[PDB]
């Protein structure tokens, strides 16, 4: 449900 | 800081990051997490990268989500430091210094007359 | 991006920005920039530092500033090529490397009973 970015 | 130490913590956190992602991607079943402990892991770190991870290498972050769920920190700090051997350190610098001369290169072949 | 190419782009970055803060510091010298010239980089390095370093590494900030000063480009990239040569890359990746290593041993330690 969420795209994971740094 | 330096601009040495500056830049080893801010790789420290990309490692981190690296490490949660890996072990998300695990922890995602084939369509799903499959067991009771993997499916409470996968809820806790799914919470915990809604969170940020400060500039300290990531390790406030590792210190809250091992009281959450031990299991869990202790392989994720496995994966960040496996990972130390696998980051292309070389490939990274060599990337960073060629693309400096190339960048400065095209900057002053355009301004040129 | 790879992690690695992350990385490289962000000590693009940090090698321009070390780059601005030695000029700046250049163009200080001893009781203030000498030529009429070296004022007016002086100024407009100071105008260009209140405005994000756009680009990857950078490189949309610098053009910019080409733009309004050359001469103050051509020193900054001169000074960043330069420091490609004196960045510590090796104490860099040592840092990162006992540091995850000694930040897991304590926190695992800690949990420990």
């Amino acid at each position: 449900w969420k795209e994971i970015k740094f | 800081a330096s601009p040495e130490r500056k830049a080893a913590v801010a790789l420290r956190s990309l490692f981190t990051f690296v490490a949660a992602r890996v072990v998300l991607e695990q922890l995602q079943g084939p369509g799903g997490p499959e067991t009771t402990y993997n499916q409470q892991a996968y809820l806790d770190l799914m919470d915990f990268l809604g969170t940020p991870m400060k500039g300290d290498g990531g390790d406030e972050w590792m210190a809250a989500v091992m009281r959450k769920n031990h299991a869990l920190a202790l392989r994720l700090m496995e994966v960040r430091e496996a990972y130390l051997d696998e980051f292309e350190w070389g490939k990274t610098m060599e990337m960073a210094s060629r693309e400096t001369r190339e960048a400065n290169t095209r900057l002053m072949r355009a301004a040129a007359m």
